[PDB]
């Protein structure tokens, strides 16, 4: 209703979606991404339109709508 | 390779 659904593109071109309210603070979705992948956090990089997802963007603040696109990065060196 | 749809709690 107020949820919209997200698909998240891992580096293996493999996908989980996360049914998420549009108001989420997108930080738990980064938690639970990167605890399924078995690694760490801050080695990834989470990106809408190639823009980094801080912690405390919410979809509707970064313009997302349902099924939008998260790429997952490897962070940078 | 199944569907993968979780849902987070606000």
């Amino acid at each position: 209703g107020e949820y919209i659904k997200l698909k998240v593109i891992g580096q293996d071109s493999s996908e989980i979606h996360f049914k998420v309210k549009m108001t989420t603070h997108l930080k738990k979705l980064k938690e639970s991404y990167a605890q399924r992948q078995g690694v760490p956090m801050n080695s990834l990089r989470f990106l809408f339109e190639g823009q980094r997802i801080a912690d405390n963007h919410t979809p509707k603040e970064l313009g997302m709508e349902e099924e939008d696109v998260i790429e997952v990065y490897q962070e940078q060196t | 390779a199944e569907e993968r749809i979780i849902v987070l709690s606000d």
